[PDB]
DNA sequence: AAAAAACATTTTTTTATAG
DNA sequence: CTATAAAAAAATGTTTTTT
């Protein structure tokens, strides 16, 4: 307010905005809704990434393969 | 007095309790940026409830993006369905919120070259370095950014109620220092 | 000087905000 | 980029022990 100051707990608390969401650490099977269930690409689609990722990071992959030589 | 900081950003830290291989995580997801030469993590930038996160091969991602606390808890809950549905164990343990950010408009010009005089024991203002005035508050420890126009960034706190006190406290000071 | 196990930093990610 | 803060763990980057 503009006169006598703001009342502490008449505003929302983070702790009411946390207790609104599920806490189950094992059974996180309450936020599945198709779109989420679609962030996991198949075989033909995952195979294309491994193929492309290898090329972009064939830079990285040689120093790591030479790190296998310093370790032998 | 009549305004209350809008949460524009919340950081969420979370443990999944397993040293999981990154290589695989990325090659199974729509949002899959693994550049181990760059950052040592994977980047999944989910749509609802809108985040970005950052998964670590030890199992403790950095979920940054939430607009609230409904979001930030679920944001990090949604990587716990993916990493699960791929091939890893990995639970959802210790949802800690490291940072919350704030903002608003007090709707009037605010002088800063004079705030640095009175409350300059808390302050550091270099004009042509950064147009904002940095307020280091102690109780509670939430850092305000006070811009010329009258807009304040209130990044710092881990509880929402904290941030809101930092606006209320600094207000009669944002009122005293002005361009009439 | 030298090889070593000790601390400290540069990197990234989000978000609004203004020189 | 300048600036706030906040996690995190690969990684190089400093100061300081122990050879």
């Amino acid at each position: 307010g503009s006169y006598c100051p703001r009342n502490l707990h008449l505003l929302p608390t983070t702790d009411t905005y946390l207790s609104k969401v599920s806490d189950d650490p094992d059974n996180l099977e309450d936020v599945d809704d198709e779109e989420l269930n679609a962030h996991l690409l198949n075989e033909e689609a995952s195979k294309l990434k491994e193929r492309i990722w290898i090329g972009l990071n064939a830079d990285f992959l040689l120093e790591q393969e030479s790190k296998r030589l310093k370790q032998e | 007095s009549g305004i209350v900081p809008t949460l524009q950003n919340i950081v969420a830290t979370v443990t999944l309790g397993c040293r999981l291989d990154l290589k695989t995580v990325a090659l199974h997801a729509r949002n899959a940026e693994y550049n181990p030469k760059r950052f040592a993590a994977v980047i999944m930038r989910i749509r609802e409830p809108k985040t970005t996160a950052l998964i670590f091969a030890s199992g403790k991602m950095v979920v940054t993006g939430a607009k609230s606390e409904d979001d930030s808890k679920l944001a990090s809950r949604k990587y716990a369905r993916i990493i699960q549905k791929i091939g890893f164990a990995a639970k959802f343990t210790d949802f800690k919120i490291q940072n919350i950010v704030g903002s608003c408009d007090v709707k009037f010009p605010i002088r800063l070259e004079g705030l640095a005089f009175s409350h300059g024991t808390f302050s550091s203002y270099e004009p042509e370095l950064f147009p904002g005035l940095i307020y280091r508050m102690v109780k509670p420890k939430i850092v305000l950014l006070i811009f010329v126009s009258g807009k304040i960034v209130l990044t710092g706190a881990k509880q929402r109620e904290e941030i809101y006190q930092a606006f209320e406290a600094i207000y009669p000071v944002l009122s005293e220092f002005r361009k009439m």
